[PDB]
């Protein structure tokens, strides 16, 4: 991923993996890995921000480890009615969602700065394997999507 | 600054202001407009005079 | 003296001529239109504007 | 419309440095001053004492085409719209002065 | 000729003294066309001011008046000598006019340096051309042009890949532009400066890379517009002077809208000694890796224009009335 | 309204990987700074210096620094003005060529690999004659050869 | 001959991916409009949450 | 002459107030803001001198 | 509409500007305000009657 | 991306809102029956609500 | 009105290096 | 009001106005819009009234 | 070459020097430094029409070109030897591609199966800023993403490769070759072939269907109805 780039990942955990060193042309692994596409509150939007930009982030309290460097894990469900906010600009740093017009914040651990949104962005920890490659480190904090009656703590 | 004295001179004298009860209120107005009512009917005139000048 | 080519090599494209048709616009469109307004008001609305304000 | 230009030209004008004003929001504050003020004002102020007086100083009831003569009223206001509407967009009006001085004023 | 000290300097109206001969004869026009429109000019208001102070209306009260005097209205033979005397007055205008004017249009005055200006957007480029072998590097009429460095543009002529719209050649033909050895490059942060001798005849040969600019020198008291494709635009692209009689720095802005940094393209000249001059084309012209500042210390001149300061183009900066660097 | 004195179009950076120090008034200007480590563990340097310093002065380069260990650079000569020193890795510094036209000097660079992490931030210093400018840079591999690259899976 | 509704070109729903604008229908669109001019006015009681939508 | 004199004061020392605000705020934002000032003085002064030159040239009698 | 996420104050300026004249209408409307006849002569006009 | 808008408009409701989603939808969005309940509300119970009142 | 949890904290830098040499 | 902005992206892009500026336009056009709506209406409802009286 | 770099900083020294620099290093609030930037993000800027600017807004606009083919490479040859970047992508011979770039099994056609993948893979990344068919999105404050009928395939490459200004960058290692000769397929398939039932409203979806109906389909039927019925 270059500096200034967003990618869709999905939980893919360790069994689910067909790819890589260890590929055999045999094992079916298509149907579970379309399930973690296809999950509700999967979706997770990496963003890896330039050297520059990564020195003006401000993080929230209690998710200051959630970071690898310059890669910053957010969820993609808005925190308004749950349209995937993939508008990611690369210069003013902010992601618009497609529905209704919110602009979350990304060196503002995803505070929205417009729009009818009124949570931040939920994020998830990140880090790298012995092997070489980007894990989830941690579950996120707090529930993902809109928000309900019986949500916030 | 000059538009606020003539802004308000139209807006108030356009309903207040004083009533021209004449033909000519100018006095020695010297054309064809000034041989007609203040302000002038529909059709503009209720009548021409004899023209034998400017 | 921007009609004369040795004169107007230094004052074209200056604020020279944006004085010059300044004087000539505010003068015409202006001036003589407001001249205009206060003239005819009479005519056009049957009421007289304030001469002090005007 | 035009004098409000006018002034804000003239305000960022009274001592060196851009004080609220940037180069292309100026270009385009005298581009869109000195147009509203030819033919947003001037010949649309020509008309009106002509619309007005003219039919009444030859002895006339009316204007020839009177139907044609509304029409060209509506159309300048509607043109004066189209031509502010540009301050509507996010980059704004015209910046090229008033003339369209070429190739200045093309799709390049 | 101008008339007197104080009265002279008031006629001018902020005119530059002038440095160049053709500027002391536009100076001299100018204000004798000034000292001619204040007459007029007194006459007209002072007839205004009289109609104010002797034709009233109670005015002509005292003397038992009434109303409606004289109402005269075709006086005929005044009416035929006040439309001759304007005719004689701008018939008698306009042949200075022309006198005057063929000065500075004249292109016959030997020149013995030409500079090839060229105004992009936003800023001046200077190349010089040709050079007599008086003021030359070696005493050879310098020869400026570049070999393969101007080929190169001459061979934009033709698109290699089907493109020839305007009349058979290229949109995008950069080759009216002239390419030189010696160029003084001004950057958004570097006023270019372009070095004169003095007591010398320059011509200067103007284009454009892109829009209509304007190499005005208020200093010359004269300005013209640079066309891309002069030629095309059948607009004469060169001009000349006879001398430079005063010596120093001298601003120069574009006189022409050139779309956004139009207020920020300005260039200096630095009327340096005939001898200097040379001096500076043999230091520049043996080491052309050297950069103009440098070849400016050589003859003992400030590196930078003394006249201009560049801009700062931070655009949030400047509001405290800081805009220089 | 979009044309201010703030715009989005003024305040937009070179859309690279790493970062550059010095504006305005600055006498040299480093451009376009990461460390590169290949694929397959080779390391160096990309920078680019710009000297701009209205005093003629000629700085020169001493020494690269990243964390802990030098750079081996290759004896360029100073920067006199107006010119430029191109530094990279020699397999990504063979795919362009030195100019005759300006003053552009090329400069091939390598460390020692200690154990840089891709997506990390490491503090490169550069020591020249006459000063010395310290900047953080990301940790990236360089740029593939566009449009060959397909996937093992 | 006029196309309405080209479902070809948008592809199986997937929670993941969205496109620009992504509006319903021309009835369904005050709905919607509705839901854009709203601010963000989430009322958070204890323990409980009134979203800005309600 | 009441009204004139009044007003050509209070636009004098508006003017002058202006025209002393000026010499702080170099080159600032204010800088426009003290124009304004000194223009609404400038504008109250020559409106004096309107209401002046109209009481002795009436042209407008009170019924 | 001033409660809310936004950053900028250009829409402020907006809201303020708007809110200023519609207070200014409904008190126009509340105080409704009449002038008095100008009860003049000017040049050759005259009097009522 | 309609139907994941209803259905979160659904789901924030302040008391009734996560209970009447699952009584709709028939559980979390999406669901198997949910695509069921709305061809069968599509074919017969709105078309015939619609006819009888027409 | 505010969201109860969302607080900004205060935090300057970290650094990061990987392993097997 | 409400139909454009529930579809203020599609506005915004296709006749180049800032989409912030197109929530704001759809924030306060729900207050200023009907009012001048009102007033105009009732105004030419007499007017149309007043003709058919001549 | 050199020839090339010679010719290419020519232009360059004329066009690209006010809001760049002499060295490439970028101004204050003029625009940013182009070390690094590579010789394919100088192809998409000026062959597209896009670079130079003519003044500061929201975003920078397509137009038409301001140089030729031959010249757009020289000066990416000059700006590719201040420290070079993503390149151009060639094919068999040094040209470069563009109907070649139109599927990874491309031959003489477009497969169906390219479409398929590059579909999905433009739904996954790029359906949100511009359209599902690539007709174009709005963004935050007078920027959009554009319609994608006027770019060729080297620019939409080259478009991917660097990220413009607003776009996020593409890099080889994320989108491999074969994934974005794919989402070139998609997209040059969707814009070339007609719709197969009826005039395609500008693809734009509901919002166009819409405005066809409740102001032009109903007054065709009240155009009818005033027709058949009287007036009193
Ligand atoms: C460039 C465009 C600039 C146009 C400037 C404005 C046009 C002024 C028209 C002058 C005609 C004078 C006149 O007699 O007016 C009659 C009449 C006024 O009626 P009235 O004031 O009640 O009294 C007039 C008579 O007493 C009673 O009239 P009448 O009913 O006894 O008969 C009069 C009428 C009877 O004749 C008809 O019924 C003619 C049928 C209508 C023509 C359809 C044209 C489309 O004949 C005419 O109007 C004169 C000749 C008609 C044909 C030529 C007129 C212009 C045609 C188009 C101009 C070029 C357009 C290029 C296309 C650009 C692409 C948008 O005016 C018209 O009928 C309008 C017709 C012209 C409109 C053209 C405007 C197009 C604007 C496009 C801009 C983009
Ligand atoms: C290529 C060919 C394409 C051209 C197509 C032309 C469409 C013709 C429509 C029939 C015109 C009806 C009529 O009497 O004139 C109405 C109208 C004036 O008549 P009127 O007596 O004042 O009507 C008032 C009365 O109440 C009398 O009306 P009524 O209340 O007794 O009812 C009669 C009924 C009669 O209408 C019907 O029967 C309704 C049938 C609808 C069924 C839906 C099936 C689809 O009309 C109406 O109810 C209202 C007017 C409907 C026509 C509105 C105009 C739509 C056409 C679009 C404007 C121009 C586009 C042409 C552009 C040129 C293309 C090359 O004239 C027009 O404006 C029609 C446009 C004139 C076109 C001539 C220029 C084009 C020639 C091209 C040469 C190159
Ligand atoms: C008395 C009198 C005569 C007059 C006074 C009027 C007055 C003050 C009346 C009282 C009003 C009142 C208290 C109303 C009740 C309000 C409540 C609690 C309503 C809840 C009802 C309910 C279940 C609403 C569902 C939510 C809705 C309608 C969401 C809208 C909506 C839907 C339904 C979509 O499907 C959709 C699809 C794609 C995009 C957008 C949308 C979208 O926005
Ligand atoms: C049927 C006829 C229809 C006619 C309707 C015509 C009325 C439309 C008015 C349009 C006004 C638009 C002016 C644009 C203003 C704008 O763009 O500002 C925006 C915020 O918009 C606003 O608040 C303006 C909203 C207020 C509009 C009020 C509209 C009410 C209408 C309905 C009533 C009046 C007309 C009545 C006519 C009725 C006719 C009968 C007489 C925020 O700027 P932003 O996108 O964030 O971008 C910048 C960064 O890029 C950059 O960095 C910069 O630094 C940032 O600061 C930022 O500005
Ligand atoms: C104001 C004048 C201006 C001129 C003239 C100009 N540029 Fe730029 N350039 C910009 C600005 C501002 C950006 C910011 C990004 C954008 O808007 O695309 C930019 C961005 C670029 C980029 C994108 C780099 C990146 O990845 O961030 C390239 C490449 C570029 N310019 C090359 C050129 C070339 C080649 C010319 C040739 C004449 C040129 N520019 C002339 C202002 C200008
Ligand atoms: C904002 C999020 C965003 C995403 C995600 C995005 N783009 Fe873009 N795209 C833009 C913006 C903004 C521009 C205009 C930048 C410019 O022209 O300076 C653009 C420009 C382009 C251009 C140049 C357009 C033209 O008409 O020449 C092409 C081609 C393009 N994008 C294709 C893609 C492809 C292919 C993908 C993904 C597989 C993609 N985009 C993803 C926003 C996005
Ligand atoms: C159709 C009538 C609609 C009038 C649109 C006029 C806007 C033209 C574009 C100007 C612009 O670009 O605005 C953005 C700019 C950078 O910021 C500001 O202007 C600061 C806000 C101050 C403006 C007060 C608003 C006046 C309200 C009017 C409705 C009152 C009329 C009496
Ligand atoms: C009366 C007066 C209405 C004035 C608004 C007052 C909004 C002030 C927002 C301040 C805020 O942010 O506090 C947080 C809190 C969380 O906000 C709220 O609780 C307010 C929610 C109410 C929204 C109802 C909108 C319904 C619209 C209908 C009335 C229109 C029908 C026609
Ligand atoms: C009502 C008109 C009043 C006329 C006042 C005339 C004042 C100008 C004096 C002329 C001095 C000539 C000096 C000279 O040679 O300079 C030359 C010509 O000067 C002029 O342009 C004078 C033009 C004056 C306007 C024409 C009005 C004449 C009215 C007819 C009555 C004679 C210029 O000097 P130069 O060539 O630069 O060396
Ligand atoms: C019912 C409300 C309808 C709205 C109509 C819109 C017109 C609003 C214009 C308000 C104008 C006020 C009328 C007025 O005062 O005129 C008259 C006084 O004259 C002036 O205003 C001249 C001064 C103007 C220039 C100097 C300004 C210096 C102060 C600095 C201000 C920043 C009012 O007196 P009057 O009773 O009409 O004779
Ligand atoms: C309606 C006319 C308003 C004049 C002021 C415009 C100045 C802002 C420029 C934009 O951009
Ligand atoms: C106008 C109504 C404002 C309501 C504010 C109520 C605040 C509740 C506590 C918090 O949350
Ligand atoms: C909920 C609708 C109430 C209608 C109130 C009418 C107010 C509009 C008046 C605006 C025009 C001023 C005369
Ligand atoms: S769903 Fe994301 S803002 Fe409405
Ligand atoms: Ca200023
Ligand atoms: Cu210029
Ligand atoms: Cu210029
Ligand atoms: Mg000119």
């Amino acid at each position: 991923l270059a500096a200034a780039s967003m990618e869709t990942v999905f939980p893919l955990p360790a069994e689910m993996v067909n790819d890589g060193a260890e590929y055999d042309p045999a094992k079916d692994v298509y149907e579970h890995q379309m399930h973690s596409v296809h999950g509700p509150r999967n979706a997770v939007m990496l963003i890896r921000l330039r050297t520059a930009d990564a020195e003006k982030v401000i993080e929230r309290e209690g998710q200051e480890s959630f970071h690898y460097g310059d890669y910053y894990a957010y969820s993609k469900i808005c925190t308004h009615i749950g349209c995937p906010t993939s508008l990611y600009e690369a210069q003013t740093n902010r992601i618009l969602c497609p529905c209704h017009q919110s602009q979350f914040d990304a060196l503002h651990y995803g505070k929205p700065v417009f729009g009818p949104a009124a949570r931040a962005l939920p994020q998830l920890p990140i880090t790298v394997d012995e092997e070489g490659y980007l894990i989830a480190a941690g579950n996120f904090i707090e529930p993902l999507g809109p928000a309900f009656w019986e949500r916030k703590s | 600054l000059s538009v606020i004295p003539f802004i308000w001179n139209v807006f108030k004298s356009w309903r207040y202001g004083e009533l021209v009860t004449v033909d000519d209120p100018w006095g020695y107005g010297n054309s064809l407009e000034w041989a007609t009512s203040c302000p002038p009917p529909r059709h503009n005139f209720a009548s021409l005079p004899r023209i034998r000048s400017e | 003296m921007l009609a004369s080519p040795p004169l107007d090599f230094h004052l074209a494209d200056s604020y020279f001529l944006i004085a010059h048709f300044h004087y000539t616009l505010f003068g015409t469109v202006v001036f003589a239109s407001c001249a205009g307004v206060y003239f005819w008001f009479p005519k056009m609305t049957g009421r007289m504007m304030d001469e002090r304000l005007g | 419309l035009g004098g409000l230009m006018a002034l804000l030209i003239r305000a960022e004008l009274f001592t060196p440095g851009l004080q609220f004003l940037s180069n292309e929001q100026f270009n385009q504050l005298f581009t869109m001053h000195g147009t509203v003020m030819l033919l947003l004002y001037g010949t649309p102020i020509v008309w009106g004492f002509a619309n007005y007086v003219l039919p009444l100083q030859i002895g006339a009831p009316d204007v020839a085409f009177p139907r044609l003569n509304a029409f060209g009223f509506w159309i300048t206001t509607v043109g004066g719209v189209a031509m502010l509407t540009g301050f509507l967009t996010p980059g704004g009006a015209a910046d090229f002065g008033w003339t369209m001085y070429s190739p200045l004023s093309d799709a390049i | 000729a101008p008339p007197g000290g104080v009265l002279g300097d008031f006629l001018r109206m902020g005119w530059p003294d002038g440095i160049t001969p053709e500027a002391v004869a536009m100076g001299n026009f100018w204000s004798w066309v000034w000292v001619a429109a204040w007459i007029i000019g007194i006459i007209m208001w002072g007839l205004f001011l009289t109609a104010i102070f002797a034709w009233g209306a109670k005015r002509a009260e005292k003397r038992g008046e009434g109303e409606f005097p004289k109402q005269l209205q075709y006086n005929v033979p005044l009416e035929l000598v006040l439309t001759i005397v304007p005719i004689i007055i701008v018939m008698v205008l306009f042949f200075f006019t022309v006198q005057t004017q063929d000065k500075v249009t004249a292109l016959d005055k030997n020149p013995e340096v030409t500079v090839d200006v060229t105004a992009y957007q936003w800023n001046w480029k200077f190349g010089y051309s040709e050079i007599d072998g008086s003021l030359a590097p070696g005493g050879q009429d310098y020869q400026g042009s570049d070999p393969e460095r101007q080929a190169a543009a001459e061979a934009s002529k033709k698109d290699p890949s089907g493109d020839n719209p305007i009349h058979g050649n290229s949109k995008s033909d950069v080759s009216y532009l002239e390419f030189n050895r010696i160029e003084t490059l001004g950057t958004t942060d570097e006023i270019p400066v372009m070095v004169l001798p003095v007591n010398t005849p320059i011509e200067f040969n103007l284009a454009s890379a892109d829009v209509a600019h304007s190499f005005w020198v208020p200093e010359f008291l004269f300005k013209r517009d640079a066309y891309a494709h002069p030629e095309a635009n059948k607009s004469q692209r060169v001009f000349q002077i006879e001398e430079i009689t005063e010596e120093g720095a001298f601003v120069g802005r574009c006189a022409e809208m050139c779309g956004t940094y139009h207020a920020m393209m300005n260039f200096e000249l630095r009327v340096v000694d005939r001898d200097s001059f040379a001096e500076y084309i043999s230091f520049r012209d043996s080491n052309p890796d050297a950069t103009n500042a440098q070849a400016l210390e050589h003859i003992g001149q400030a590196p930078y224009a003394t006249s201009t300061s560049p801009f700062v183009s931070d655009r949030t900066a400047t509001r405290d009335g800081e805009n220089t660097q | 309204c979009s044309a201010g004195q703030i715009t989005q179009t003024s305040s937009q950076v070179a859309a690279v990987d790493g970062n550059q120090a010095g504006s305005a008034n600055d006498p040299v200007l480093v451009r376009d700074v990461t460390v590169h480590l290949t694929t397959d563990g080779e390391a160096g340097v990309k920078f680019t210096a710009i000297n701009q310093d209205t005093s003629h002065t000629s700085h020169t380069l001493e020494s690269v620094t990243v964390d802990g260990e030098e750079v081996e650079l290759d004896d360029a000569e100073p920067i006199e003005r107006n010119c430029s020193l191109v530094a990279d890795i020699q397999s990504e510094l063979d795919l362009i060529e030195e100019p005759e036209v300006g003053c552009i000097q090329h400069v091939a660079t390598s460390l020692e690999n200690p154990g840089f992490a891709y997506g990390g931030v490491v503090p490169v210093e550069f020591v020249f004659d006459t000063g010395a400018i310290t900047i953080d840079a990301t940790v990236s591999a360089p740029v593939l050869e566009s449009g060959v690259e397909n996937r093992e899976v | 001959v006029t196309t309405i509704n080209a479902i070809w070109n948008l592809g199986p729903y997937n929670p993941s991916q969205v496109s620009a604008g992504s509006q319903p229908d021309v009835y369904m669109l005050w709905t919607d409009g509705a839901a854009r001019v709203m601010p963000a006015w989430e009322l958070y009681l204890g323990n409980y949450t009134i979203p800005a939508v309600f | 002459m009441g009204k004139s004199f009044a007003l050509l004061v209070l636009g004098a020392i508006i003017l002058a107030g202006g025209v002393w605000y000026t010499i702080e705020v170099g080159y600032s934002v204010m800088a426009i803001v003290a124009a304004l000032i000194m223009a609404a003085g400038g504008g109250i002064i020559t409106w004096g001198l309107a209401v002046a030159a109209d009481v002795n040239s009436p042209t407008s009698h009170k019924i | 509409y001033n409660f809310g996420n936004h950053k900028g104050h250009v829409e402020t300026i907006w809201l303020l500007v708007i809110t200023a004249l519609l207070v200014i209408g409904l008190l126009i409307h509340l105080f409704e305000p009449k002038l008095s006849q100008v009860r003049t002569i000017t040049s050759r006009n005259k009097p009522v009657g | 991306v309609g139907l994941r808008i209803m259905s979160a408009i659904i789901v924030g409701l302040p008391i009734i809102g996560t209970w009447m989603h699952w009584l709709i939808f028939g559980g979390d969005f999406p669901s198997d029956l949910m695509l069921d309940r709305f061809y069968i509300a599509h074919v017969l119970i709105i078309p015939a609500i619609l006819l009888g009142l027409i | 009105c505010x969201x109860x949890x969302x607080x900004x904290x205060x935090x300057x830098x970290x650094x990061x290096x990987x392993x097997x040499x | 009001l409400l139909t454009v902005s529930g579809g203020n992206d599609v506005y915004a892009m296709q006749f180049h106005v800032s989409l912030n500026a197109m929530t704001w336009i759809g924030r306060i056009g729900l207050i200023v819009g009907p009012a001048i709506a009102y007033f105009i209406t009732y105004r030419l409802c007499i007017g149309l009234q007043r003709s058919d009286r001549e | 070459d050199q020839a090339l770099i010679s010719e290419g900083k020519d232009l360059y020294d004329v066009a690209c020097i006010t809001c760049h620099g002499v060295n490439l290093q970028g101004v204050e609030d003029r625009g940013p430094s182009l070390v690094g930037v590579g010789e394919g993000a100088v192809y998409f800027q000026v062959h597209s029409g896009r670079m130079p600017i003519l003044r500061n807004e929201a975003q920078a606009e397509r137009k038409a070109p301001r140089y030729t083919e031959a010249q757009t490479l020289a000066i990416a040859a000059y700006v590719a030897a201040n420290g070079g970047g993503p390149g151009l992508v060639y094919n068999e011979d040094g040209t470069l591609a563009m109907e070649e770039l139109r599927g990874e099994n491309y031959d003489g056609q477009i497969t169906s199966a390219d479409v398929a993948r590059g579909g999905d893979l433009f739904r996954l990344n790029c359906a949100s800023c511009h359209n599902f068919t690539g007709r174009g999105g709005a963004l935050s404050s007078g920027k959009y993403a554009p319609n994608l009928d006027a770019a060729n395939e080297q620019e939409i490459y080259q478009a991917m490769l660097t990220g413009p200004q607003n776009m996020p960058k593409f890099s080889d290692r994320q989108l491999s070759a074969d994934e974005k000769k794919d989402i070139i397929a998609f997209i040059k398939s969707t814009k070339e072939t007609p719709s197969p039932g009826g005039y395609s409203l500008g693809s734009l979806g509901p919002v166009a269907e819409g405005l066809f109906m409740w102001v032009f389909g109903i007054l065709v039927l009240v155009a009818a109805a005033m027709w058949i019925g009287s007036r009193s």
